[PDB]
RNA sequence: UAAACGCUGAAAGCAUCUAAGUGUGAAGCCCACCUCAAGAUGAGAUUUCCCAUUUCUUUAAGAAAGUAAGACCCCUGAGAG
RNA sequence: CACCUCGAUGUCGGCUCGUCGCAUCCUGGGGCUGUAGUCGGUCCCAAGGGUUGGGCUGUUCGCCCAUUAAAGCGGCACGCGAGCUGGGUUCAGAACGUCGUGAGACAGUUCGGUCCCUAUCCGUCGCGGGCGUUGGAAAUUUGAGAGGAGCUGUCCUUAGUA
């Protein structure tokens, strides 16, 4: 039971560049970098990567798991990508896309407009329903959080932008 | 036989010396270098006489802060008007103006007196790795030893 | 966009709509780049301007010499102005009233009218003592504060001497523009005496 | 004198107190009025002393 | 949000943490039974 | 940046706003706006002007005496006092 | 308690002038709610600014009237009398109730009753002279640093929408 020791793969046909910090990953989806710490040491093999801690020290435990997350999550990210589901509950709240640009009408007297980075796309399969999709989790998580900032759910009635299928506790409101 | 050597002003040479406060503790980097401002490493050191040799400080942008100096350290003045405390964080003075950071740790460690104040006008700090001294013909200060 | 000038007056003004509204009337003979300072020379961006020739008996071979590059007589009114565009600026250029357009909305600065030595009552609005019922404190600066300090702090506010300070009135407005007589009628009034020095700057709010 | 004596141990290699306890083992009874009178005009002299002290210190 | 100097579980689905060297103590069930130590 | 809310994330297979990494966030903090300000003895910077004179001592960063650029005395005054 | 002051440290309230603390009255941010909305309650962060005009009373306080976004709580010799006032405390006069055989007194009231000082030093607000700033001059300047400012209502619209 231990995140760090757990090996990683590498699916498909996802490389991985060395260096003595700063590894990079590359893959379908595109490319991306983290600068893991010089203390956890990484093997690589044909298709499988592992990591090992010079000992069993707190931080030593602590950052070995951490990087081994960090690089599982680079992994999967350039083979598949990650994405945020988002389902805005209300009366006339819709949300629709022009390219990069995500226009939402929440309630508000104004219209809320966000823009995604270049890493980042909006899908909006309907005027309810949003997906923020991207290859780095961090980012994907950063702006789908934001998303559900603009107007976050409301217990009485359930109105607001939701993580799909996130519980929301909800009160009866006299 | 009231024998005793006395320095005279002008009579002792004063060397330039260059010291590199890369990752160095601040407050260490400022002790060798007060002692050597001050002429506390020459036989000839004599109190009531200016004895010391000129230093230059580079990468004073890159000097240390242990701990959580960087944010909770803070350096306070008053204007003397009434509420006119201000206040600055190491770090923050680190970035920004780092030549006033390594210059108020040598003020602190300098005797408060006419001949502190001139040891003190010796000191020269640069943030980054190079200064305009070059005609004064300096040479290096390991100081690995030393802190 | 600036322009130095001489405040010649007051007056008031009918708009359109017969609105009737108060103007200050600033004459600028057109003023003339004396000098340009940049990053490499002088470590930052601005241009020296002069205004209101100065009679020749009344300059200095310095002044003389400092104009020269210019190609102009002496000027009483040198002042340097920032934030713009050194490329359209050179020695010897002029510049005109006409550089505003009526409607601009301008920040005027001048030197406030000299009153002299004057009590804390004029000087910082404060509050006279009562009149009657044996009052003996009618125009006193109040108390110098509290007795643990053993002293007064700072900004204690008293008598002295008056006016005499730059002062900037922001977002005024050019409420016309007279090319031909050189002058700049500016709704509201600015500080300063009359015939004195007056600087108009485009309003660093807007 | 004590000053002085400390800057010229450090530039022959040793501090004050190393100087003193080394002179004192090698039987060293020069006083630190003369000491220092050394350090600022005979250096080989002073020198001399501090390697002896530093023989004692060693041994 | 409770602060007080004596945080404690209030259910079984509190769960007491440390954050910035501050004591929290974070219940997903009851949103009353948020506490900080202060 | 505060409180607060996070994203990613292990220690602790889970969980977790934090340990690393990363973000939002107040009439507050630093700027932004206005004024003073190089006696800031750390006395800064730019443009322009004058020109290397004479006598005597001593190699003196010497002394005094005509001046140059310029300033002032004095006199007429106020927008200043 | 009796440690400084009895070869004197002026004692309430008010006025003039403020300054500071935050245990925050309003405004700003946020968590929880027995938070539907409008209102709120409680707690957290926050001292930038603001935080009233009267009737009564010497009054502080307090009550009341009418407003305000709010009408904060405190320190500074219960700040501030060589800055002001002197209504009260409290001198000498006189009177009431009361006490005393009495002179007188308060376990109490009421009317009337001298508030001195030309600022030496520091400090504070303004203004000059000298010298320095390394040849002598005339202007224009950067900004180390410092000060000022910092408040807020109502209405319309979004929308009689959520
Ligand atoms: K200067
Ligand atoms: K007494
Ligand atoms: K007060
Ligand atoms: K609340
Ligand atoms: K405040
Ligand atoms: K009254
Ligand atoms: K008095
Ligand atoms: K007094
Ligand atoms: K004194
Ligand atoms: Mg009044
Ligand atoms: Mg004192
Ligand atoms: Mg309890
Ligand atoms: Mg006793
Ligand atoms: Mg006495
Ligand atoms: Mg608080
Ligand atoms: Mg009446
Ligand atoms: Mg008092
Ligand atoms: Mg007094
Ligand atoms: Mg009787
Ligand atoms: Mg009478
Ligand atoms: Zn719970």
């Amino acid at each position: 039971s231990r995140i760090g020791n757990k090996v990683v793969v590498l699916p498909a046909g996802v490389e991985i560049k060395q260096d003595g910090n700063n590894i990079t990953v590359k893959g379908p989806k595109g490319e991306l970098t983290r600068e893991f710490s010089s203390d956890i040491k990484m093997n690589i093999e044909g298709n499988e990567v592992t990591f090992i801690r010079p000992n069993d020290s707190k931080e030593m435990k602590t950052i070995h798991g951490t990087t081994r997350a960090n690089f599982n999550n680079m992994v999967v990210g350039v083979s598949e990508g990650f994405q945020k589901a988002l389902e805005l509950i209300g009366v006339g709240y819709r949300a629709q896309v022009q390219g990069n640009k995500l226009t939402l009408n929440v309630g508000y007297s104004h219209p809320v407009e966000m823009t995604a980075p270049e890493g980042v796309t909006f899908e909006v399969p309907a005027n309810t329903q949003v997906i923020v999709k991207g290859i780095n989790k961090e980012v994907v998580g950063e702006l789908a959080a934001n998303i559900r900032g603009v107007r976050p759910p409301e217990p009485y009635k359930g109105k607001g932008i939701r993580y799909v299928g996130e519980f929301v506790r909800r009160k009866e409101g006299k | 036989m009231r024998t005793t050597y006395m320095a005279k002003a002008g009579e002792v040479e004063r060397k330039w010396y260059v010291v590199d406060a890369t990752d160095v503790p601040l407050g260490r980097l400022s002790a060798v270098v007060a002692s050597v401002l001050r002429g506390k490493n020459k036989p000839t050191f004599t109190p009531h006489v200016d004895t010391g040799d000129f230093v230059i400080v580079i990468n004073a942008d890159k000097v240390k802060l242990t701990g959580k100096k960087a944010t909770d350290k803070i350096y306070y003045r008053h204007s003397m008007y009434p509420g006119g405390l201000k206040s600055v964080t190491a770090g923050e003075l680190r970035d920004k103006n780092s030549r006033r950071l390594i210059e108020t740790s040598v003020k602190g460690m300098l005797p408060k007196n006419t001949l502190g104040r001139k040891q003190f006008t010796k000191l020269n700090v640069y943030g980054g790795a190079e200064h305009p001294h070059a005609a004064q013909q300096p040479e290096v200060l390991d100081i690995t030893n030393l802190i | 966009k600036g322009i130095l000038g001489k405040k010649v007056g007051m007056t008031q003004i009918f708009t359109e709509s017969g609105e009737l509204i108060p103007v200050t009337v600033v004459e600028a003979t057109p003023n003339v780049v004396l000098q340009v300072k940049t990053v490499e020379t002088d470590g930052y961006e601005a241009i020296q301007v002069g205004y209101q020739d100065k009679r020749e008996v009344l300059s200095n071979k310095p002044a003389k010499g400092h104009v020269a590059k210019a190609n102009t007589a002496p000027k009483r009114f040198i002042k340097e102005f920032k934030n713009v565009e050194l490329g359209e600026y050179e020695v010897g250029k002029e510049i005109k009233v006409d550089v505003f357009q009526a409607g601009d909305v301008v920040d005027v600065t001048g030197t406030t009218k000299g009153k002299g030595f004057q009590g804390a009552i004029k000087r910082h609005g404060q509050s006279r003592g009562p009149m009657s019922h044996g009052s003996r404190y009618h125009r006193r600066p109040g108390s110098m504060g509290p007795v643990a300090p053993n002293r007064v702090f700072k900004n204690k506010r008293l008598a002295g001497r008056m006016g005499g300070d730059r002062v900037t009135i922001q977002n005024l407005e050019v409420v016309k523009v007279d090319v031909e007589r050189n002058v700049i009628l500016i709704k509201g009034n600015i500080p300063g005496a009359k015939k004195s020095l007056i600087t108009i700057k485009s309003a660093v709010k807007a | 004198w004590i000053a002085r004596i400390n800057a010229a141990a450090r530039m022959n290699g040793l501090s004050y107190s190393k100087l003193m306890h080394g002179l004192k083992l090698a039987e060293i009874d020069i006083n630190r009025k003369m000491l220092a009178d050394l350090a600022v005009n005979d250096a080989a002299a002073f020198t001399a002393l501090a390697e002896q002290a530093k023989d004692a210190l060693s041994k | 949000m409770k602060v007080r100097p004596s945080v404690k579980p209030m259910c079984e689905h509190c769960k007491v943490i440390r954050r910035k060297g501050r004591v929290m103590v974070i219940c997903p069930a009851n949103p009353k039974h948020k506490q900080r130590q202060g």
